[PDB]
């Protein structure tokens, strides 16, 4: 099979262009630039993010788990894009944290 | 801010295709996942279908046989619902909807929306 | 017939607590997240609640949601003669690959 | 429980940088440039791409999934991010498609 | 083909603190995770560490008790590897490798990576 | 002693498949991604196999790799005197947070 009915984590993509601060590669807070010029053209900063619509979508955890024998939940996993950061009076080009998919994490039962 | 326009009431034939507009007042047409639900005068909610301007990637509900076509516009702003072969039954009231959240966007997924901001809604009468 | 069951009508006095029903299946409410939704006579539905329990902006603390299984529940306190409203219920179905909406229940204040 | 074992699916993420050709938000095949300038100062065009180790990590399945009622598989999920790419004649400033994270897809057993 | 050199074998006093250097020749290398494996004379693969540059986020082995402090400078381009408190039994040739693949990167993920490529050792042997 | 078990020493005549074998757990092998190591006598280690059966560029395909369950195996066809080394196991040890080696195989040739 290929379509399935459910993931085993429901997720939530949301196109944002109203961000103002982000924690950077390292792990620097920097300031986020709503516009970014290409030259000649200007563009709006988007940022395609997807997060956990719940952290346990069942009582036990994740969809369709062992529950018997798997401690489960749901994460938020990240992804690094360059974005137009703000550094005090200069204007940098370096890469953000942003939240990407809702995967589950497993733990073995006593 | 951003309000959901629609098409003007109509009274058509039964056989007719009625072609319901959807503009959103401001911007960011394409951020939005267009929804479309009916409600017949004096009855319940019936969801019809969708569609991401984005991805150009829509859903229509099984019921309808495929009657319903739900296109979009991303230059005029503007998302389109055609109900093909219409019936007495089909005399409803028609709106649209927007959701900036988008649920089980995966290749292996149908993704779908909730209904956030509501449209004015359009009254398709179906005389016999 | 509706997939989602809810009672036809609701009465409460006003200034009181009072509950909205929603029964479904596991193909709905058993594995997905209920929405409400708020219907003013002689005008478009407005969004109540989300993912079970949230609610959106401009929407006050009055108005709760909860999940239990199969089932999901409403509850308005604070009463007013404004709530005189028609209130329907929401979910996505993994089997029929569409959204699935409930009865309506009106919603009558003396 | 916070720190987990393993996911249902195990993720490999890669550091991009020799990308010439990806699919743009609508399908269209676009060709990616591999610099990108700040009027002044170039940057290398860099991609953080995560994608799906293995599709079936288990015999079964995902790991930790309730054989015995759900089918299950690992599928790699997406992200749009903007890029500097050329359509044959110039400049273009435009979201691509990019591998993000590998989730567990279900499906329930006759 | 990026190559990892090594710094040069040293001679250690028990209680030292020896710090084994670790540079990429060419380039890429925030890319890479760079990992820490030692192996005893005639003996079997110990497994150190390991840190990402362009996160700066390490990992150790349980086992050290934190006597490893791997560190990164990504502007030399070096990885830096010091084993603080020195026995007799850390006589040991140390290697440092690359691996462009990362492996469980999750909030709620201990992140890892394999051993790609693999640098020419440093012997650092511990007097007594 | 090493947390993956590998014979002490495997011999072989020229131009001959052989096998060395590797036994993990749960928290290892069982639930992960093997990969094997060729250390030449006064040579650093080689990455032969990665992922249970993947192999990098350089390695010739007379070298392979299999994995079931908490068990894996390395072939290698068309033996000759350069392939005289220790080989050696590698996973990664989910409670251990770790990742652990085998103990290592002596290839002997006549």
């Amino acid at each position: 099979f290929h379509r399935g009915e459910f993931s085993v984590c429901d997720s939530v993509s949301v196109w944002v262009g109203d961000k103002t601060t982000a924690t950077d590669i390292k792990g620097k807070e920097v300031m986020v630039l709503g516009e970014v010029n290409i030259n000649n053209s200007v563009f709006k900063q988007y940022f395609f993010e997807t997060k956990c619509r719940d952290p346990n979508p069942v009582d036990s955890g994740c969809r369709g788990i062992d529950s018997k024998h798997w401690n489960s939940y749901c994460t938020t996993t990240h992804t690094f894009v360059k974005a137009l950061t703000m550094d005090g009076k200069q204007a940098a080009w370096r890469f953000i944290r942003i939240d990407t998919a809702c995967v589950c994490v497993l733990s073995r039962k006593a | 801010q951003v309000q959901l326009v629609q098409s003007g009431a109509e009274v058509k034939k039964p056989g007719s295709s009625v072609k319901v507009s959807c503009k959103a007042s401001g911007g960011t047409f394409s951020t939005y996942g267009i929804s479309w639900v009916r409600q017949a005068p004096g009855q319940g909610l019936e969801w019809m279908g969708g569609i991401i301007p984005i991805f150009d990637t829509g859903n229509s509900a099984q019921s309808f046989q495929g009657r319903v076509t739900i296109t979009a516009d991303e230059s005029t702003s503007t998302a389109y619902m055609e109900l093909s072969s219409l019936r007495s039954e089909d005399t409803a009231v028609y709106y649209c909807a927007r959701s900036s959240r988008i649920y089980d966007l995966n290749p292996s997924l149908t993704a779908y929306y909730d209904m956030d901001v509501w449209g004015q809604g359009t009254m398709v009468t179906v005389s016999s | 017939q509706s997939v989602l069951t809810q009672p036809p009508s609701v009465s409460a006095a006003p200034g009181q607590k009072v509950t909205i029903s929603c029964s479904g299946s596991s193909s709905n409410i058993g594995n997905n997240y209920v929405s409400w939704y708020q219907q003013l006579p002689g005008t478009a539905p407005k969004l109540l609640i989300y993912d079970n329990n949230k609610r959106p902006s401009g929407i006050p603390d009055r108005f709760s949601g909860s999940k239990s299984g199969t089932s999901a529940t409403l509850g308005i306190t604070g009463l007013q003669t404004g709530d005189e409203a028609d209130y329907y219920c929401g979910t996505w179905d993994s089997s029929l690959s569409a959204w699935v909406f409930g009865g309506g229940t009106k919603l009558t204040v003396l």
